[PDB]
RNA sequence: UUAAUUGCGAUAACGAACGAGACCUUAACCUACUAAAUAGUGGUGCUAGCAUUUGCUGGUUAUCCACUUCUUAGAGGGACUAUCGGUUUCAAGCCGAUGGAAGUUUGAGGCAAUAACAGGUCUGUGAUGCCCUUAGACGUUCUGGGCCGCACGCGCGCUACACUGACGGAGCCAGCGAGUCUAACCUUGGCCGAGAGGUCUUGGUAAUCUUGUGAAACUCCGUCGUGCUGGGGAUAGAGCAUUGUAAUUAUUGCUCUUCAACGAGGAAUUCCUAGUAAGCGCAAGUCAUCAGCUUGCGUUGAUUACGUCCCUGCCCUUUGUACACA
């Protein structure tokens, strides 16, 4: 409810936030996982690696 | 039982307080040639036939 | 190396999936005969497509329909449309655009929701009311 | 000449698959019968009370052979309707427990039904084999 | 206020703004609310170009 | 309410009398004009102002 | 009792000349005969349409239509 | 590990959010513009973007 | 008619509708005509239809249902007094037995007795209220709508606290009102708006 | 003219800014791209049943092949009143038909000007001026009590006054959610139980599991037959459970019994124009427990306008004024 106190017409704010998530399934050796993983770091968008396939 | 089926050939605007009324204006189908204006309650478009109990009396805006 | 068209049908959230192929006569709706709907009057709503053209060209097809979602109502309306869909567009492509055209003048002569989808669509609820529009009661005094 | 379960109508086989488990003394009764209502949500106790239950076996038998297997929870959910709560608003209470699990039971006994693996109840080859008789019988006693 | 105020406004229109808006609400001039205003430039108010390019 | 606003009805008047030539009594060739000639931010203000431009080049060769 | 709704095996004697010449026939049209009441008045529906007095056009529960015999 | 991303986003939301109000009370003298919190391997690092950073 | 087989053995009474003729399933738009001019282009007989239910876009722009099934109109007309609304499978259900009905007992095709019985209910001169009372015209359009509106609100009337089920009593209604009777909340009804008018015109 | 200070225009006006529009999110179309064992499908294989000829209906998340119709989210495409006819000085526009998923600003929201109120909040805030107390505390801790107390009045609601119904069986389909690691979450499954609810395991930090949330109304077959009736379920009596340090002033749930008013509601007054009203339930917020509430979502789905200032107010211009806390 958008007012701090219960005065006022009952209007309602909605805040939606979005997650969105991606899915990999790369055949890689245990060369490139070690270079792959270690660059492409960037803000807001965390990545994680299931190695144990 | 004497009832005269009549046609609208235009409709003009809406009488009344509120628009409940629409002034019409008909052509006799039985002894064509005669337009007379009349007043209806519903929705009217043209081409419409309209049933008079009377075919006498003319009609007037409802102030 | 055989006629088959994986076709859909859908009335407000009812996915209703045809698959019309080279067979018999073959019609059924969640591997059941379609001579059994839930509601038994939607029977001839489910039915319509086949008695509009005719079972005559349904002789030589076998349909199989999956219904996801929705109500009883939407999903008889999702069927009817998947099969007439399905048909049609069998028609097109494994026999000619004269029989397609035929059919589809035939389906959309007696009216349609049928081969396109009712637009329509639930408006979300706002504050202050009991849905889309529908007000709470006001109290002045 | 490939008449199933699903071929036929639901209740007009329901009633001949009824008729079979009441003609045969297979299948067995809790003894509580004629004391429940099949719900925690219901007025009055089923209103046949002569072995309802032949038409809870005989749709529970239905209901997992349509099915890949069906949990005693499933079966609750399924059965359980609108509970009037008085003055208040109409709920989901779903159906008795006792009643799902013990003609899960009575059917396993008589081998309609076979307890399947990731949990719950299957049909059995004799299950399916006695399902698809009547099936067939039902029809062409009409045909 | 009007001097502090207008020294920060003509400092963001100088920077290379488009507009900035200033407004100092409070008990300005012996007790009682006042809401004094000092604004240059374009300010936009509605719609996404808000989130855009405006910061408050 | 199928009023058109000065934000386009000037844009359009703009590129009339700049691409006279280039401009062929058509949306949907007068949509891909304004896609190359012209850098509109949104889509569906394009789709207005190429769609007004027609309506004049159809008014201009009466 | 409560209108003329009492159980009788001389009402079926009354029921079996009254029903026929009829040109409909159902649950309410029994019961506005100050007949037998409902639950009566369907089971006697049931006995005329075995007996074949009664031809069934539709036969929807809740609303049970039929007809003189032909 | 293991909390659900539905839920471990906001919580890092709100390590933001208190991060952000942290140094708006403490650095607000010497200058602040906002935070930034990058997630490294091994390191997760919050850089202030403030005035002069000499007192910074 | 052309007894055609399929893997899916369908019924042949089914069977003796494909472009046969469209029907309920017995009941024909051949056609017992209309009979009263003014509404004829105000009710639909023309296109023929198997139930009194379509998912429909008739109440779109202003028109749109005057060219919707009057059988549908019906059925949608008696889903009121609001512990009914929605329910279109029990007010077509409804429909389907109140129809045999009117078959069963003065049979006269149970679609032209329901047209009939929307001819004779409709309010032909009424009043409104310009305390005065100023008698006009109804627009054919508003003569549908009030004769559905009479017809349907007797029935349910009737039906309410009684053993005479919403099928008959609708039945009943549609019969006296087709046949001038003024006994079914019906002719008389119509007459009673007719007669406050008569006092004006 | 317009939904619009939206425009065509006329012009001591000329050229500008804000708001409207634009914008953004969203719901619909995409036999087109880009991919999917956390979504499906058609194939083979290991097979189950009915048939016997090929054919039907199923099982196999660790048997392989293939694609993307369904489903998901990326980049985009599509609609601009498009075409035609009318129609206004043939100017902005508006009306009708056709095509199209879509022809009301395409539907719904978000955002939302200048000025203003002595509108609400100091009980949301280590937001805060002043004033009051500062320990026999007006601080916060503990025990219990009260916010629920009942001649009476008022406002949002829920349940109903039944046969378009109740009850019993069977039939049997959604959408938006949410969900536990040093914690007790969503909890399958099998047993015990008439219940409610218990037990021993189990999947899920989640398009993988709950979950197809097989929701209710609804459908069919049957039992009630115009009676305060089996409609209605209020009050009360006793018992069994669950949550909780704690259930008495009965938390809630469940069983049996007790059965009240209520026969559609006076003067009044509310909300509503299409997937909308209305019926129906569902999920989320507070939450240990407690929803007759709210925030959302689908299920079923009308009647009646497509208008006008009569009432109640709005916006612009003209006009009168002894009003200006108007």
């Amino acid at each position: 409810r958008k007012t701090p106190n219960g005065e006022g017409s009952k209007t309602w704010e909605t805040y939606e936030m979005r997650i969105h998530k991606r899915y990999i399934d790369l055949e890689a050796p245990v060369q490139i996982v070690k270079r792959i993983t270690q660059i492409t770091i960037e803000p807001g968008v965390d990545v994680e690696v299931v190695v144990a396939s | 039982t004497p009832v005269t089926l009549a046609k609208v050939i235009k409709v003009l605007g809406r009488t009344g307080s509120r628009g409940g009324v629409t002034q019409v204006r008909v052509e006799f189908l039985e002894d064509t040639s005669r337009t007379i204006v009349r007043n209806v309650k519903g929705p009217v478009r043209e081409n419409d036939i309209l049933v008079l109990m009377e075919s006498e009396r003319e009609a007037r805006r409802l102030r | 190396a055989v006629p088959s068209v994986q076709t859909f049908g859908k009335k407000k959230s009812a996915t209703a999936v045809a698959h019309v192929k080279a067979g018999k006569g073959l019609i059924k709706v969640n591997g059941s005969p379609i001579t059994l709907v839930e509601p038994e009057i939607l029977r001839f709503k489910v039915y319509e497509p086949l008695l509009l053209v005719g079972l005559d060209k349904f002789s030589n097809i076998d349909i199989r329909v999956r219904v996801t979602g929705g109500g009883h109502v939407s999903q008889v309306y999702a069927i009817r449309q998947a099969i007439a869909k399905g048909l049609v567009a069998y028609h097109q492509k494994y026999v000619d655009e004269q029989s397609k055209n035929e059919l589809k003048k035939a389906f959309t002569s007696y009216d349609r929701t049928l081969l396109i989808a009712d637009s329509r669509r639930p408006e979300p609820k706002k504050f202050g009311g009991k849905g889309a529009r529908s007000r709470f009661q006001k109290s002045y005094r | 000449p490939g008449v199933s379960v699903r071929d036929v109508a639901a209740q007009d086989f329901i009633n001949a698959y009824a008729s079979f488990l009441q003609r045969q003394g297979k299948l067995e009764v809790p003894g509580y019968v004629d004391i429940v209502k099949t719900s925690s949500g219901n007025e009055m106790p089923p209103q046949d009370a002569e072995g309802w239950f032949y038409k809870r076996a005989a749709s529970v038998a239905r209901h997992i052979y349509m099915r890949k297997q069906v949990g005693v929870g499933k079966l609750n959910k399924l059965y359980g309707g609108a509970k009037s709560r008085g003055v208040r608003p109409y709920k989901h209470i779903d159906a008795s427990g006792s009643i799902n699990r013990k003609v899960l039971q009575a059917l396993e006994k008589i081998g309609i039904v076979e307890i399947s693996p990731k949990g719950g109840r299957r049909i059995s080859e004799n299950g399916q084999r006695d399902l698809d008789r009547i099936a067939a019988q039902t029809l062409e006693e009409d045909e | 206020i009007r001097r502090a105020a207008y020294g920060v406004v003509r400092y963001v229109m100088e920077s290379g703004a488009k507009g900035c808006e200033v407004v100092v609400s409070g008990k300005l001039r012996a007790a009682r609310a006042k809401a004094m205003k000092f604004a240059d430039g374009f300010l936009i108010h509605s719609g996404q170009p808000v989130n855009d390019f405006i910061d408050t | 309410g199928r009023v058109r606003t000065k934000t386009v009805k000037r844009a359009s008047k703009a590129l009339i009398e700049r691409y006279y030539p280039k401009l062929t009594l058509d949306f949907q060739t007068n949509k891909r004009l304004c896609d190359e000639i012209a850098t509109i931010q949104s889509k569906r203000l394009r789709n207005k102002i190429a769609g007004y431009t027609t309506h004049l080049m159809k008014r201009i060769q009466k | 009792a409560q209108h003329a709704v009492i159980l009788d095996q001389e009402k079926y004697d009354r029921i079996l000349k009254e029903v026929p010449t009829y040109r409909y026939v159902s649950v309410s049209v029994l019961v506005d005969r100050l007949k037998i009441g409902g639950s009566l008045a369907r089971i006697a529906l049931r006995h005329l349409e075995k007996e074949g007095i009664i031809k069934p056009i539709s036969k929807h529960s809740k609303q049970a239509i039929y007809t003189r015999a032909t | 590990a293991l909390i659900s991303k539905k839920r471990k986003l906001v919580a890092d939301g709100v390590f933001y959010a208190e991060l952000n109000e942290f140094f708006t009370r403490e650095l607000a003298e010497e200058g602040y513009s906002g935070v930034e919190v990058r997630v490294t391997p091994t390191k997760t690092e919050v850089i202030i973007r403030a005035t002069r950073t000499q007192d910074v | 008619f052309t007894p055609v087989v399929l893997a899916t053995p369908i019924p042949e009474e089914v069977q003796q509708a494909q472009t046969e003729i469209k029907l309920f399933n017995k009941w024909s738009f051949e056609e017992v005509e209309v009979k009263d001019a003014s509404l004829v282009d105000y009710v639909q007989v023309r296109q023929p239809i198997f139930v009194a239910h379509t998912a429909g876009r008739y109440a779109n722009k202003r028109f749109r249902k005057a060219q919707c099934p009057i059988i549908e109109r019906l059925t949608n007309s008696l889903m009121m007094n609001g512990r009914n609304n929605g329910k279109k499978l029990k007010a077509v259900r409804i429909i389907k037995h109140t129809l045999d009905i009117i078959n069963v007992l003065t049979d006269q095709n149970p679609i032209q007795v329901v047209v009939d019985a929307i001819t004779n209910t409709g309010p032909r001169e009424d009043t409104t209220r310009v305390a005065r009372r100023q008698a006009v015209d109804v627009s054919p359009l508003r003569r549908v709508n009030q004769a559905i509106a009479l017809l349907t609100i007797g029935a349910r009337e009737a039906a309410f606290r009684n053993i005479k089920t919403i099928a008959e009593t609708l039945a009943e209604e549609l019969i006296n009102a087709a046949k001038g009777s003024s006994t079914s909340y019906a002719i008389k009804k119509k007459d009673e708006l007719e007669r406050v008018a008569k006092s004006n015109r």
